[PDB]
């Protein structure tokens, strides 16, 4: 699950 | 001030919306939240800067060699993977209670709950757990994917703290149908995590911690202060007293203001979510570094891109034709990406044409590229009926209604390079008749589930720019409609209980077939071949607009050791994965890692 920034 | 009181001040430009209790990351999956949580929650198996699994709260890394890993053939070229983990006898929560397999069983029960808005429904369909005793358990993956042994492995939550409320939540959930009562069910589960994840709740002691640090206080909008957790069992060389006893994250939303604070000297180190590439090499910072700080640039799987709402149930989407690949191709041809990276970063952060960063061997450098060409953009849009209105903006008729090509463009407010990017692109888009309506907000707002995971409810209706930070567990799930091995739908909507991360609503059956097979391919080359074909299709359809691949700049005060990051350290490529050994050399902290070998030259 890629993470947002 | 650092070695003085033996503390560590970390600067960040984004703040977690919630913290600690949102252990499945369904409310917020912000990179900053995950980074901070490394200090507060430790995994059973970690992933170090050398890209190796290593034991943290577990006794040892499971392997075929020590019999902790067992792979069995279940037919058709598919496998069952069993992974035996033993929790250390001294693994303890910050309140003194032991970390046991009951905490593991609890984690699994919550993740398995029907209608839980999980980020990865595929994982939750094929992974299970078997409990042997209070400290021995086995994770079962069937079918097994090529990345299942990739750390970190953190599958537990504090049952003695959250369990009682969970039982009440489960009882209430029995009266709700995941289909007809999706909205109410989602609210029920969100509220469960919120009771243990807001500032006031946490400040009143709602949670306990398993990492090298525990929460002291969260001053929302300003800082998160943590103190040493004496119950954490891994002691750094020389004793924990020689390492930092307090860690404080300071939040400054405007990146230029954060840059000024960093130059000033009161911040010991920067977060993976802080300054942008251009700021890291700006003269005002570089010229103030001598004898004070070291500046490093670490490449990672950080993909700056623009998501596009393609949900046909939102009339705005159909009006603008965002569901037609020609529209997306037209927009990309109007984005002068090469000009942008050259001017903004001297080309050091390259234009991206796919979603997988070069640091990952699956990266395909041969996919279709969309060069900057306003003529091509104009031709594509004209083919779809658009004609300039008297204000210079394209217009056309849809369902008998006159529509104008004014598209929403959302990004993180305060991130100066992104605000500049919007302006830069807007100037060219206007030349071909596309107007941009800027609608920015803080990371804590745009990355909260109710915004980012609600495009199907038309919460955001056009372009949404941000970056995905990825680990090595690449499955293309960001763009799968459904994983064919588990049947799990990855597009979050009321119909699937808001699960998944395909936030723009793309569906390509061939892409799903290729990626679903690829994750089952244990041969690196065949796996790459399948992912390369998937990327070719992806590039033709442009479900999202790729912008550029990033490298994180880190500013670290001289004297601070072991605050090191790599492309995939801690899984996602950030510092803090070894938080128990970060300290000041003048305090006796022993250097064990060096940033140079993991960063770009010089």
């Amino acid at each position: 699950a890629s993470k947002p920034k | 001030m650092g070695p003085q009181d033996n503390s560590l001040v970390i600067g960040a430009s984004q703040e977690p919306r919630v913290l600690a209790g949102d252990f499945l990351r369904v409310i917020s999956n912000q990179a900053i939240k995950s980074e901070i949580e490394q200090y507060l929650f430790a995994p059973f198996i970690g992933f170090n800067a050398d890209s190796q699994n290593f034991p943290v709260l577990a006794t040892e890394v499971p392997t075929l060699e020590n019999g902790r890993l067992r792979v069995t053939d279940i037919g058709g070229g598919k496998k069952r993977l069993e992974m035996d983990i033993t929790i250390r006898p001294d693994a303890k929560w910050s309140d003194g209670r032991p970390i046991t397999t009951e905490d593991v069983a609890f984690y699994f029960e919550v993740g398995k709950a029907k209608g839980m808005p999980v980020l990865n429904p595929d994982f939750w369909e094929r992974v299970n757990v078997r409990i042997k005793d209070a400290r021995n358990f086995t994770l079962i993956f069937e079918p097994a994917y090529y990345y299942d042994t990739y750390g970190p492995i953190n599958t537990y939550a504090p049952k003695h703290i959250m369990g009682p409320e969970w039982e009440r939540v489960k009882a209430a959930a029995r009266g709700l149908d995941p289909d007809k009562d999706a909205e109410k069910l989602n609210e029920l589960y969100r509220n469960f995590f919120l009771k243990f994840a807001t500032p006031q709740a946490l400040n009143r002691g709602a949670m306990v911690y398993s990492g090298p640090f525990k929460l002291k206080r969260w001053v929302p909008g300003n800082s998160i202060e943590m103190e040493r957790n004496p119950n954490f069992p891994i002691k750094p060389e020389g004793g924990e007293s020689k390492y930092v006893q307090k860690v404080v994250y300071r939040f400054i939303q405007n990146t230029n203001s954060l840059l000024v604070a960093v130059i000033g000297g009161s911040i010991d180190a920067t977060s993976s979510v802080s300054l942008t590439f251009d700021q890291g090499r700006s003269p005002q910072l570089v010229r103030r570094a001598p004898g004070r700080f070291d500046i490093w640039f670490v490449p990672g799987a950080i993909w700056e891109h623009i998501d596009i709402n393609k949900f046909e149930n939102c009339q705005v989407v159909k009006d603008l034709g965002l569901n037609d690949k020609r529209t997306r191709q037209a927009i990309l041809h109007a984005l002068n990406r090469e000009g942008l990276v050259k001017a903004f970063f001297d080309g050091l952060q390259p234009v991206a044409h796919t979603w997988i960063a070069p640091v990952n061997p699956l990266f395909n450098p041969n996919v279709k590229k969309y060069e900057f060409d306003l003529k091509k953009a104009e031709a594509l849009l004209a083919e779809m009926g658009w004609r300039k209105g008297p204000d210079g903006i394209l217009q056309r008729t849809v369902n008998g209604r006159t529509v104008r090509f004014e598209i929403e463009y959302v990004t993180t407010a305060g991130n100066v390079v992104r605000e500049r990017t919007q302006q830069f692109f807007a100037e060219d888009l206007k030349k071909i008749g596309i107007a941009v309506k800027i609608n920015n907000a803080p990371s804590a707002v745009v990355f909260a589930d109710e915004f980012i995971q609600r495009a199907s409810e038309c919460k955001w209706t056009g372009m949404f720019e941000f970056a995905w930070v990825s680990n090595l567990q690449e499955d293309g799930s960001l763009f799968q409609y459904k994983n064919l091995n588990t049947g799990a739908i990855m597009v979050p909507t009321k119909e699937n209980n808001y699960q998944g991360q395909n936030i723009g609503g793309w569906r390509n059956d061939e892409f799903d077939r290729l990626t679903s097979q690829a994750v089952l391919e244990f041969d690196p080359e065949r796996r790459k071949q399948l992912f390369w074909r998937a990327q070719e299709i992806w590039a033709e359809e442009l479900p999202a607009l790729p912008l550029y691949f990033r490298a994180n700049p880190y500013v670290v005060r001289k004297g601070l050791v072991n605050y090191v990051a790599s492309a995939y350290s801690g899984g996602y490529g950030y510092p803090g994965w070894n938080a128990w050994e970060i300290g000041w050399e003048s305090r006796g902290a022993v250097k064990k890692w060096d940033q140079a070998k993991y960063a770009l030259s010089t």
